[PDB]
């Protein structure tokens, strides 16, 4: 790459190579530590793009070469579902990270013929940020109730959504994709009432899922 | 009348509201008893009497609704002009709400058996509907008696 | 308010290096087994700390903050936060 | 008794399933000809469908091969949206051996077993193509010393999302040690079902830096760009061309049910279309009349059941304001399918637009909203008048139409299963028919349905004795003992009935058989391992 | 004591907090105790006489659906029956008295393998031993056995590749009572049965009893099963399946 760009545009070449190595060290020593292999990887990834910014004006002034090739000394850059399934994952996150006894204070919106009062809610908010810790375990029916509480919609139109074959098939698939876990991992029977359920996705993944369907999950944690 | 709360009624008003919709006396006393057994734990008796009378007049008049689809509109508009309510979502929302508090009860089951309605169809239709029969009837073609009364209209 | 802040994506690598250099260890981990039979039993079991995402794994320190205060030099940048 | 056995075989004692329609007055040869018409249409559909399946499998093999064959790193391929059923075949390199090693999560309990299965597969395949060795990575080291040629290993990891990522990471780092040998080339294939970031958060950063040196993402799902679902729907429309119509509600049902399945769309589409074809040929008596040979076998029942059409209603109302008329309107073609074919061909060829759903396009063309569907592209403003079609209305179309108004497709393929269980248990009039025990059948409900109403009105934790007391109060004490004394041939029953606590004992026996029936069904659970005093309800109706 | 009964609101409403003064701590100790055999006597009478004429009338209604079930089986769909009540007699009489000789006549009986999934001792290896006895599949080659693989699953996949090129004649009828039953709801048994349901030459007639049974099937297993669902509710008392539980407890 280097010689191809010199043709298409020996101590000096050693100078520019050593200056690139020292710039890589000075930019990413706090990231790599004293890992030779990580710095070798970063040098191998960032050498050709740094080569592709070497000009005749840049070949003798290294500060101008550092100014032109600046964006690869700022960041490391070492990287490489249906409607029901997304809402089932959202409801599983809600079930795992909210206490069940506050459920009737949030999603309950139907009018009453019999006299009754809903849950008042939390009297004072806790300062623990529960999404920092491991998720709680929940039952299937609470997950279904929260799923149909927050799923989108004259006399036979069936406004709410029942848990039909498709819902249970999607939940089984979510267990297959390891986006939902149980306490039991081998020889687990799905049908026992002693089997509990938890979500295992990070907060960022469920945020991407919730914003992909334009659902506002961050209201529920405020 | 569905928004105002905390009332107390007598038997005369509810048996008068039965006689608007032309229901027999046993069904009328069943509306009376269903209003009575849920008296002290109720917020709006008007919604309960409205839904009970509507649910019983959608099952007594099942055959006339089959013969004439406008009968469904003549009942939802008779009480919308009686409840002092402009829009039409309140009555259907109210009857959908109160359906969940009556559908389990025994006399509602007996009233469904003795007039053969089952939320719209006879037993010989609903058992094949639940069985998943390919030979169940479908709402693409008109019925035989509808075609006959049309031919009587034309001739 | 009184130094570059790194993002979680880049702090992941430093976290892995700190686990690798035996500064952190997994919570209630047995570690190296005594004999080959118990090690063979442990290799055929899937541990719960290896199936959850890395940001929720429980860890414990091999060095406490008082020992950290003792031999980090007084002129270091982060020395004042070794006291709590 | 074989009912107390776990399994038993039966050799029982010892011509078409199509039944006689038109209230039992169908011809027998009409039934047979309907059977042959269903068979020829179903065969004409599935020949195209299996050809399409062969095409998608061949194209996927070719694309994976072109990625696999295009220094000291892996050749990494991430197959996004992969269900791990793709056959991968390799190229036969001259003076080199190419081996494919498949690894499932069940075959990967730890790194040792993963390496041992990989080296057994490598040694077995190499000796099959060309003394015992130890199944470790020194076989990779001494490969050219035994076999005389160099090695290319293609690892195909199936169901990565289900694998232990610690074990996978350690196996990758273990394979990295084989780069120090000149005769070794390693490729990795990762079948990924969710996305790449969910697996990059699960590996080490050093592993991500290792895999980034030579990697290729390739998004191959079944529901990718609708190139294959539109082919299957077009095959169905070419099959039913000139004989059958599709209602817009049927097509929107197809769209709605296809939206709920992601990994397996095409089998659901074929299943739904097949069941609709079965329902039409099983139900409709005019299925004989989809070909013009059978125009000489119409009777009075056919004229009675073809006269009840709303299109015929509107046509004779317009004429005011039979067999020859019914025969005359078979020559028409209904060219909506040809118009959809032309629109799809135009959009794929002239406008270079491939991201479209022919099922959605057919739905909008059936409604009359093709322009509002085409507005999403902002490239057909100059050709909307060329591409627009008015939906022509055809007489007697209701007798040749695939539709879902009865709820048959919903009950058969995607039922509200638990809701049906709940509705049957709460109602039971719509299940049990109305007609010795005739006096008790009018008064007493079936025991499960009677207990379910008390279950529904109870709270989330039910005291089992108070539940029994309520169930006892629901029963009549007189008629139950009368019905149990109506049989005089049961001496122990007649002895028990004269005891004064017979009503309570009978109620308890029926109640307990219903309680463990509910326990087996999953409605209730017990809040102990040794006590039977409180139950919890697990099932709420309407969910 | 709840304004909402049966929605998500009824679920949240009926999980209120009950005080200890309203706990109603009556137990089953103050219940009329019975002996074991009079339970069986009363159950036999009340299940042989009560609501029996509606049950026989209802069974006469749903026996008209048998040719539709036969059509669905020869078109490649498995039958999953569900509903409230026992389905053992319906499935036995449909498969043995109706389906087997009519399939044998239309293909011109058929061996019917019956699985009792309500039995906890139902083991998939002996079941597959009976399938290998009935269909006699080609044995696995040494390369096909792989490296400590599951021999049943590998053999079934080999039968799938074999039977993909056979005539589409039903040569085995699998009747699975209680597909969601305690030993058969496990993942290996369900995997075995869905891969068996892939084969066109085996007709699958299965039933389920648990209300959460569709949770067993993900997209691969639901594709392999190819289920047409049929609600058969008949209020049968489930006498045979009750023998593997206890009622005195």
């Amino acid at each position: 790459c280097l010689r191809k760009r010199i043709i298409e545009e020996d101590d000096q070449f050693q100078n520019v190579a050593a200056n690139f190595i020292h710039l890589i060290v000075q930019a990413f020593h706090s990231y790599t530590g004293n890992d030779i292999f990580a710095l070798n990887d970063l040098i191998d990834f960032k050498w050709p793009k740094y080569v592709s910014r070497i000009t005749k004006e840049n070949i003798f002034e290294p500060l101008a070469l550092y100014k032109s090739a600046i964006k690869l000394f700022l960041s490391t850059d070492d990287n490489l579902l249906s409607i029901i399934s997304k809402y089932l994952l959202i409801a599983s996150y809600i079930c795992s990270y909210l206490e069940p006894r506050y459920d009737a204070s949030i999603f309950s919106r139907k009018t009453r013929i019999i006299q009754g009062r809903a849950a008042y809610g939390r009297r004072k908010k806790k300062e623990v940020n529960p999404r920092y810790l491991q998720p709680s375990l929940f039952a299937i029916e609470r997950l279904l109730a929260i799923f149909q509480a927050i799923f989108p919609i004259a006399l036979r139109e069936e406004s709410l959504m029942k848990a039909n074959i498709e819902v249970f098939q999607n939940l089984s698939e979510l267990h297959t994709l390891k986006l939902i876990a149980t306490t039991m991992n081998k020889n687990i029977d799905y049908l026992s009432p002693k089997v509990r359920w938890k979500v295992n996705v990070p907060w960022e993944i469920i945020k991407e899922i919730s914003e992909s369907v334009h659902f506002n999950i961050s209201d529920y944690f405020s | 009348l569905l928004v105002k709360k905390y009332c107390k009624m007598t038997t005369e008003e509810i048996i008068r509201l039965c006689n608007d919709f032309e229901l027999p006396r046993e069904v009328a006393y069943k509306i009376v008893d269903e209003y009575n057994i849920n008296a002290s734990r109720l917020v709006c008796p008007w919604q309960l009497v409205c839904g009970l009378v509507l649910n019983c007049t959608f099952i007594v008049f099942n055959e006339r609704r089959r013969k004439d689809p406008r009968i469904d509109h003549f009942i939802v508009s008779k009480m919308c002009s009686l409840m002092l309510t402009s829009k039409v979502d309140d009555v259907i929302e109210c009857v959908k709400l109160v359906k969940e508090l009556i559908i389990g009860e025994k006399w509602f089951r007996d009233l469904q058996i003795r007039y053969d309605d089952f939320d719209g169809i006879r037993y010989d239709e609903i058992i094949f509907r639940k069985l998943g029969s390919m030979l169940q009837t479908t709402n693409i073609l008109v019925t035989d008696d509808q075609y006959n009364i049309w031919k009587k209209r034309i001739e | 308010s009184r130094i570059k802040l790194w993002l979680k994506k880049d702090v992941k690598n430093v976290w892995e290096n700190l686990v690798q250099l035996d500064f952190f260890t997994e919570k209630s981990a047995v570690g190296l087994r005594d004999n080959a039979t118990a090690a063979f039993y442990a290799s055929n079991y899937q541990f719960q700390g290896t199936m959850i995402p890395f940001d929720l794994r429980s860890y414990q320190m091999q060095i406490i903050l008082q020992e950290l205060r003792r031999i980090i030099p007084k002129s270091n940048m982060y020395y004042s936060w070794t006291q709590l | 008794a074989d009912a107390q056995r776990s399994h038993y075989t039966v050799y029982p004692s010892l011509h078409i399933p199509f039944v006689k329609l038109l209230s039992g007055k169908e011809s027998e040869v009409n039934v047979e000809k309907r059977w042959e018409l269903y068979h020829q249409l179903h065969s004409h559909f599935h020949d195209q469908v299996d050809h399409i399946i062969d095409n998608i499998e061949a194209d996927l093999k070719a694309e994976i091969s072109d990625l696999l064959y295009s220094r000291r790193c892996f050749n990494t391929i991430f197959l996004l949206g992969s269900d791990s059923t793709t056959k991968i075949e390799l190229k036969d390199e001259s003076s080199r051996y190419n081996v494919l090693i498949e690894l499932t999560p069940k075959e990967s309990p730890n790194v040792r077993m993963m390496l041992r299965r990989s080296m057994y597969k490598l040694y077995s395949a190499a000796d099959a193509e060309e003394n015992d060795v130890s199944y470790d990575l020194s076989l990779v080291e001494n490969f050219k010393r035994l076999f005389g040629k160099d090695l290319a290993m293609v690892f195909n990891f199936k169901d990565v999302d289900s694998i232990n990522f610690n074990t996978l990471d350690n196996f990758i780092i273990l394979l990295k040690s084989a780069f120090k040998y000149d005769h070794v080339k390693i490729s990795l294939i990762f079948n990924i079902n969710t996305n790449l970031s969910n697996i990059e958060k699960n590996l080490r950063q050093s592993t991500i830096r290792l895999l980034k040196r030579n990697y290729h993402k390739l998004d191959v799902s079944s529901n990718k760009g609708f190139k294959y679902g539109n082919q299957i729907f077009q095959s169905f429309l070419d099959t039913v061309d000139g004989k059958l119509n599709l209602s817009d509600r049927f097509v929107e049902f197809i769209l709605s049910k296809m939206a709920n399945n992601t990994n397996h769309n095409l089998q659901l589409l074929t299943k739904m279309l097949d069941y609709s074809l079965m329902s039409y040929f099983f139900q409709n008596a005019f299925s004989v009349f989809i070909d013009p040979v059978n125009v000489d076998f119409l009777n009075d029942d056919y004229l009675k059941i073809l006269s009840r059409c709303p299109t015929f209603m509107f046509f004779v109302e317009g004429l005011i304001k039979l067999e020859e008329f019914f025969v005359e309107f078979l020559v028409r073609e209904n060219p909506i399918n040809g118009h959809a074919k032309f629109v799809a061909r135009f959009l794929e060829e002239e406008l270079n637009i491939t991201n479209f759903n022919l099922i959605e396009l057919y739905h909008n063309l059936l409604i009359g909203k093709l322009d509002s569907y085409l507005d999403r592209w902002s490239a057909c403003k100059e050709y909307k008048d060329r591409l627009h079609f008015e939906p022509i209305d055809t007489i007697f179309q209701e007798l040749f139409t695939l539709d879902n108004r009865s709820g048959l497709l919903t009950q058969s393929i995607f039922p509200s299963y638990k809701s049906n269980i709940e509705d049957n248990l709460l109602s039971w009039e719509q299940v049990l028919p109305s007609l010795l025990s005739g006096d008790l059948d009018k008064i007493m409900a079936p025991v499960l349905g009677q207990l379910f109403k008390l279950y529904r009105e109870a709270n989330m934790t039910i005291n089992i004795y108070d539940f029994y007391i309520a169930f006892r109060e629901t029963l009549p004490k007189e008629e139950i003992l009368n019905f149990i004394r109506k049989d005089p041939s049961n001496t122990k029953l007649l002895e028990l009935a004269e005891t004064p606590d017979a009503f309570d004992k009978v109620a308890l026996i029926l109640f307990m058989q219903a309680i463990f029936a509910f326990e087996n069904m999953g409605l209730i659970k017990f809040q102990s391992t040794k006590s039977y005093d409180l139950v919890e309800k697990c099932v709420w109706r309407g969910i | 004591a709840s304004s909402f009964l049966d929605t998500f609101e009824g679920y949240f409403d009926q999980r209120k907090i009950v005080r200890t003064n309203a706990k109603s701590r009556h137990t089953m100790s103050m219940a009329p105790d019975v002996t074991r055999e009079e339970f069986s006597l009363v159950s036999n009478f009340f299940n042989e006489n009560f609501q029996k004429r509606p049950r026989q009338k209802l069974f006469e209604i749903q026996k008209k659906m048998f040719p539709q079930y036969w059509f669905e089986l020869t078109q490649g769909f498995s039958l999953l029956f569900y509903g409230v009540g026992s389905k053992r007699n319906f499935l036995e009489e449909f498969a043995i008295d109706y389906l087997s000789p009519k399939i044998a006549y239309s293909q011109l009986s058929i061996p019917c393998l019956i699985l009792n999934g309500y039995n906890p001792s139902c083991n998939y290896r002996d079941v597959f031993k009976e399938i290998t006895d009935l269909l006699v599949p080609a044995e696995l080659t040494r390369s096909e056995t792989k490296y400590w693989g599951n021999h049943v699953i590998l053999q079934i996949q080999k039968m799938i590749d074999f039977y993909k090129n056979q005539p589409l004649d039903i040569k085995l009828i699998l009747v699975v009572h209680n597909l969601d039953g305690p030993s058969i709801r496990k993942n290996t048994f369900q995997t075995m049965l869905s891969f068996l349901s892939v084969i066109r030459q085996i007709a699958i007639v299965a039933s389920t009893d648990h209300i959460y049974a569709p949770l067993l099937w993900d997209n691969m297993k639901a594709q392999n099963y190819n289920f047409v669902f049929h609600d058969i509710s008949n209020f049968e008392p489930s006498t045979v399946e009750s023998t593997f539980q206890d009622v005195m407890k």
